[PDB]
């Protein structure tokens, strides 16, 4: 599983 | 949402390069380095110093223009009721043009930058050479003498009252002349660090790995932020990798996905686990792929933009000189507790 | 061997005033040097011998700084 | 009662922060050299200079805090009528960012901090080139050179007679070239201390040490206090560092109060003894606490806001060299003795 | 016993 991460 | 845009599909090449050009991936380490860097601006406690160090790429003045934005963003409710106040100064160290660093064009640089408030405010310094004009532009005679430059620096600092002054290029300090103390540079930096109340933040590369720990003052009042590139041994470093690969192939605006996940030791070598790196690579290929108006990114646009071996080779080697230094063991623990009679 | 060397150093004296003390002072005149016999306190490095820096705390003091030791 | 109000549970964090910074202990190291560095400045008979040595962190600025604090309670019952005169003052030392000190800096800076009592006052220094503009500021000129600074600064001291003149950071002096010595600095402050009467109060970690015992006459001129740490070797200073960190606990403004007595060997493995350093811990770990809303402390935000090992092994490095040149035994004495022919 | 200190 590949996690997905958000703008910063 | 989770992807792209897909309104940018319909706007021209510039407007999908610039969108990349925004886009700033959350991966643990920035995350868990923000989480700690908030913390220790918000509490010192007496602490002066705050080193950052990192690799070349993994987002260093990125991680900087973060923090500078978040706490003005923060300060701005404290500015509503208090005047004469900046939230936050940084500046970048400049290299020398001779054989040793210039403290008179640091401190020339930090009055510019730092003052250019509203005109409104009209604090006065301690030196009759430096002067705000009509136009607004701090002038500074080039006869006044370095001490008498940083004098008024410390009234503008103790004056103005910010939470951060950071220094980019911090290793920049270290172009001493042959025989010059390195210690004798961040004690100039401690010395106005001191008396102003204001916490100095350093971010440089593994060079500056050579201003740690020199006196019992600069070690207690000094905090060590090192920002580590991924490690392929630890499958959970290889697992964020992963992702961000993943994230920054999705958000890649293009009408077609390349699997850039396949290619992932391609990436590794050629970024040595360096987000910056990675993304300066996928910036030129999509550059080259719009300007081409393809759809699909290949491993042969990959390639024609890839940086030299020799090149990695240099990186990789600044990099284990850097990780072998702040390493923390078990042993030394143990050895510590040993020593303090308490073993 | 043993016999003749007590029967000759009682007849000839001990010659206790003669006796090299085997201390730390005897340690360090033993020890070899450079051709030159002295070298250089430079700034922040030390000494060079054998192409190798050695330092010590002493050396912080400036008045045998840049001079030869 | 033996802890914080309990009014304080209904307020922010801010004031519980605020009251737990403008808290400070009385470890019996402090009140000992409290009442001894009292009894000296109430009458030094013929002492030129103070050295106060110590740890890192150990708590030297807090202490000469409440030595002016009281100095001035002392005299403001007695400065009802009589004026012209402040109680004490006290600078800092530059580090210089050139290789040799600013001498000239250090004799403005003094003249600037012991020149402001009210404008009302006035009194001719004798140097052209020292003023006060229309703020209220004592400004001086770019070229007054060192000897007309030093002679306005000895008229300046000799008409105000402080009680005492704080230098801390006093190792700051030590920044020379390769032929100066550190006796010819020490003997300038020497004799600019002996013309002006008012005695000199160095304080400064162990490097100022490289000041101690350098000729006969700067020695005799000198009664040296040591701001110690609690060590762990005795049973005693064990105890010690026990009772504060009780102490410290009934008064960390929670609701429920950590247990912080069985923890205290890893606390001793990274405060050293030094209680500074140990409050500076217990602040930052209670902004973590206050900002995270926790009720209690953990051993988690202990270690997350603990000294790096390396740090810690400087600190002792530094300490061992420190201790290793003030201690006095038996031997010495006996040797002095033999040395003179007392025995 | 444990000792409980005062404000400096
Ligand atoms: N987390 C991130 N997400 C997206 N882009 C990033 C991230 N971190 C760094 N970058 C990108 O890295 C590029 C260059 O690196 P950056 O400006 O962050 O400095 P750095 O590599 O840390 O510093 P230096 O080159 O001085 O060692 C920038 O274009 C920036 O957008
Ligand atoms: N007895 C004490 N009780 C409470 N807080 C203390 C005590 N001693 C020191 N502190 C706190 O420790 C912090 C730093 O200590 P301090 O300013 O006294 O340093 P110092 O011993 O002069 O060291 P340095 O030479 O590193 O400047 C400050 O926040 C101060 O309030
Ligand atoms: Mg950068
Ligand atoms: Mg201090």
């Amino acid at each position: 599983t590949l996690v997905v991460y958000e703008e910063f | 949402s989770t992807g792209f845009p897909l309104e940018l599909l319909t706007r021209p090449a510039t407007e999908r390069l610039a969108y990349f050009e925004n886009y700033t991936v959350a991966h643990p380490r920035l995350k868990e380095v923000y989480e700690i860097l908030m913390r220790t601006i918000a509490e010192p406690a007496g602490a002066s110093f705050i080193f950052v160090y990192g690799a070349s790429g993994v987002g260093k003045t990125t991680l900087r223009l973060r923090v500078e934005q978040k706490l003005t963003e923060l300060a701005l409710p404290k500015l509503e009721s208090d005047r004469a106040r900046v939230p936050v100064v940084g500046i970048e160290a400049i290299a020398p043009e001779s054989r040793y660093f210039n403290w008179k064009e640091y401190y020339t640089r930090a009055l510019i930058t730092l003052e250019e408030p509203l005109i409104d405010h009209k604090f006065d310094y301690g030196v009759r050479g430096i002067s705000r004009d009509n136009f607004g532009k701090i002038n500074v005679e080039s006869k006044v003498v370095a001490p008498a430059l940083r004098r008024a620096l410390e009234n503008a600092l103790i004056h103005r009252h910010p939470d951060v002054f950071f220094v980019d290029e911090a290793q920049h300090f270290g172009k001493v002349a042959s025989g010059y103390k390195l210690q004798d540079q961040l004690d100039c930096l401690k010395s106005l660090a001191n008396m102003t109340g204001i916490l100095h933040c350093l971010l440089g590369t593994y060079e500056l790995l050579t201003f740690r720990n020199l006196s019992g003052q600069l070690s207690r009042r000094s905090v060590d932020i090192h920002f580590r590139r991924y490690c392929a041994d630890s499958p959970e470093d290889v697992q964020a990798f992963k992702s961000v690969l993943l994230t920054f192939q999705q958000h890649l605006p293009l009408a077609e996905t390349p699997n850039l996940v396949d290619h992932w030791e391609y990436f590794y070598e050629r970024t040595l686990g360096c987000i910056g790196t990675l993304k300066d690579w996928l910036k030129r290929v999509l550059s080259d792929a719009l300007d081409r108006e393809a759809t699909t990114i290949t491993l042969k646009d990959l390639q024609k933009r890839a940086l030299s071996v020799a090149q990695c080779q240099k990186m990789f080697k600044e990099i284990q000189e850097g990780e072998r230094q702040l390493s923390e063991t078990e042993a030394d623990v143990q050895n510590l507790r040993s020593a303090l009679g308490l073993g | 061997p043993r016999d003749a060397f007590a029967a000759g150093m009682a007849i000839g004296g001990s010659r206790v005033h003669r006796m090299i003390p085997y201390d730390e002072n005897f340690q360090i005149l033993t020890l070899p040097t450079t051709s030159e016999g002295k070298a250089k306190v430079q700034v922040g490095r030390g000494i060079k011998i054998n192409y190798i820096y050695y330092w010590s705390n002493s050396f912080r003091d400036p008045q045998i700084e840049n001079t030869s030791v």
